[PDB]
């Protein structure tokens, strides 16, 4: 599991591109998502599957 | 409290964030004694723990599926009581399968049997069984749910059982009145579960029906608890064959952003 | 007719005075094509000639309570209407001794299986067996009672069942909506189909807001419009066909 | 037709897409003589088109919060009909300001009295005019709407209106009951008749039951069958016309 | 008692038997503090006579009619309760020719405009003027009958007040409900008075209502009192919207020789 | 008002002929007959309104 590889993160494998609310599409449905991915790290866009969640821990 | 003097046996309790546990916890703090059932062996255990924090040492096998089970049970409840002020029928049951997608396809004969012996009969039963040592005074009351009203997804055959169930609880009522005893019905708006807090369809759900209830919030088991021991007490002496609306305004209404 | 073109199965047809003969004769006049069943030999002939008076010969055995009859009789109607239009449900039972006296006395688990089994289960059980069968455009209907919706004296577990049974149309028509099914139930007000019936429609006819009570005409014209495709518009409803007894109170004072 | 020999006073009509507009349309139709009702000359000559295309020339000038109006208005229908067959009422109204946010902050004295005058007490007004024109077999029909029944945003204090003008119909069939008159109500679904409802209307399709919203077709004809004598059985009653969408609940979900 | 703590707006009292006294008096004797509204001036002395027997100084003119005095009634309240819990709306009329013999014969454009506004509006009115000084956790109550929802002789244009008075219910529940007010109403069965202790078809007529009401009697100001004292308690939290009915069984029963 | 005439005691003047509940039509309604003559007197037939109130008091 790289960076890429890991960060869990409803899309198709394919349509997910490492480029949440627009484009992706990843109320409530996108809260339930950092509560998600705060389990298994143990720690706009889909920027943060490599920026904020790399360097930080 | 206001269910001072009154026995009331209670169904169906099983766990501590449950509705049928909300009751029982509203009525003892009302200084109601208390008396309790449970279903298979292996639950006695924590039926006796709920039970006993609650004050009764009154843990009772049941099975409603089965007559000789209901009548034992209120021969054996005669013993420590030999006539008490009513019964919670929090007893609701299908077959898995039944709950699963379309209604015509998911439905057989047998699952609609169980449903409806389980889910609307039991209810009736217990009230047989025990006619004669209810007081004057007493009160009936059964849990259901909107599906009985309205087609809702999923429910399936739970519907027909519940709607059955309402109608039994007009004509108990109806036959039961005349000796004193009132019989109603509480309609319980979803409630946050660990189980509905176990899946994303119905965690998404709760969290949007919070939204389109018109107090903002789902009722909880403490809501429910509370009118429950109020339908049991003396203060709703004036109704009889009702089903009271226990879901925030929930049914009530329409369309927003529903 | 506003029927025309159409095909509908007819269930519960035993005499000229059943309410299912009064619907039977509504879609013929209007235009319909039908379809009979029966429940046993004994009756065979009498639907037979009933059948033939209005203008069909398809003429099929069931048993509802059987899983096996249901689906013979659809099969067999198959060969003749690969694909009809719906069809008119009217069936009730509930063992004799069960609709007597007080209510909580008389139930027992079995009355209460059977009511329900056949009563509003075999309602479902029916349009389970011919889904695929039916057109865009169909429609299922119903008869159900005022014992649904109200503590009425003797009518004891029937209400219960009644009372499922109108819950049974809104999650069929929830279901079946999507594919082009509507279904819906008329609720009848008591027809004159033992002074224990002669004095309680005598009341009847003078609390009742129209003075009368419903003939099974007035119940036959809503069951053709209903089942047609006027009411394309209405599904999942229960209809009072009772000349307005049921929203009326307290009207002896 | 099923309405061949009946005269019916159609109120409402105001466009071709108007409900009252389906309903005239589906009664000519069905064999029916129709008489028209305009609000003031502005639409005049608008409904005067409309009459004709569906063969009526009686078209008479009508304001129903004048008591004055209504009585002329019938006072004129009696010279050409001296004796029809009931009436359909679609009129609803309630100043603009009542119709928009908050409730409780929206609704005025003034308001709730308009809605409530023109929306409810319009229809008894009515009848009351001309209860001595009305033969036997009469019926009448006003139009209504899910917000009598539950509490829906915007729409205000015309869920009180509507929750008044159906109570109406209850009292109104119960009263003129005995001299053979019916009187009911087609709660309609909401019709595609500013993003405001064409989201709401995509999002109603997809739980409505029937897959889509009802037509101005589907609520013409069962208007055209509550005004006949098809439902001679049915009285006091509040039809919903709406494909299902009011039986159905948390279908997102 | 489970009202301690609220201060609760008492509308209608005119007379010890009577919904509205039975209110309030099972409402004091849950502990609420209480305040009372009046007509006439004619009046002032036996609503004081009555609010002081239920320990309250706080007696206030009021003519819901009119706007103004609202708002005026609600100013002067403002001194003794900045702030309070809720009130109960007892009130409702027709000009008497509406009530009497063939609806479409009786009613008039003038008794629908009086029985609406009086009968309907008021409730509304009402909540509108004291929207802010209303506390989270508050509730509000009507006061309903049976003719909102059938038919019934006589009872003429006050069915279909007493029906937009339950929508209103419905639609004041939904307004007010994302700030903390719940808004119910009580269709209350037929209830002995002097009044109807004095005419035989009101006689003969409670009587045989009595025989047919599943509990066997019509229900007491005390059996009203209890509901609705529930209804404005936080043991309510749950309901909201709804419209209890508090007639012994009456309306889910027919034909019963009826 | 004498023995007769008095004896207050739904009818018609003529057909209550002095000769309750059968042929002269006089659950409750009769009950609530006894209570209004017990009043104007201060003390199966309609043989009463002549034997018993006269006698008696």
């Amino acid at each position: 599991s790289t960076i890429e590889e890991r960060v869990i993160i409803g899309v198709k494998q394919e349509e997910v591109t490492n480029n949440f609310v627009e484009d992706l599409g990843a109320s409530l449905d996108t809260v339930e998502l950092v509560m998600a991915l705060e389990e298994e790290f143990d720690t706009t866009t889909v920027q943060a599957a490599i920026d904020y969640i790399n360097g930080h821990q | 409290g206001f269910l001072s003097g009154k026995r009331i046996l209670v169904t169906g309790v099983a766990s501590k964030l449950s509705i049928a546990y909300g009751i029982a916890q509203a009525m003892h703090r009302e200084g109601a004694e208390l008396a309790f059932t449970y279903q298979n062996d292996k639950l006695k255990g924590r039926v006796e723990e709920f039970a006993a924090q609650l004050g009764s040492d009154i843990v009772l096998q049941c099975d409603v599926a089965e007559d000789a089970s209901i009548d034992t049970m209120f021969a054996e409840l005669g013993k420590v009581w030999p006539k008490f002020d009513g019964f919670v029928h929090s007893i609701g049951f299908a077959p898995g399968d039944q709950l699963d997608g379309d209604y015509v396809n998911a439905v057989t004969r047998e699952g609609f049997k169980i449903a409806h012996d389980i889910s609307s009969y039991s209810f009736v039963a217990m009230a047989k069984a025990c006619r004669s040592m209810l007081n004057p005074g007493s009160a009936l009351l059964t849990l259901s749910y909107l599906g009985a009203e309205r087609a809702i997804p999923n429910y399936n055959v739970m519907g027909l059982a519940k709607a059955s169930l309402e109608a039994n609880v007009r004509y108990m009522a109806n036959a039961m009145g005349p000796e004193g005893v009132r019989v109603n019905a509480i309609s319980a708006g979803p409630i946050r579960t660990l189980a509905a807090s176990g899946i994303k369809d119905f965690r998404k759900m709760l969290a949007h029906c919070e939204a389109v209830t018109p107090i903002r919030r789902t009722v909880t088991i403490e809501d429910v608890g509370n009118s429950a021991a109020f339908l049991c007490s003396d203060l709703s002496a004036g109704i009889s064959g009702e089903v009271v609306h226990v879901d925030g305004g929930f049914s009530i209404a329409a369309m927003n952003e529903l």
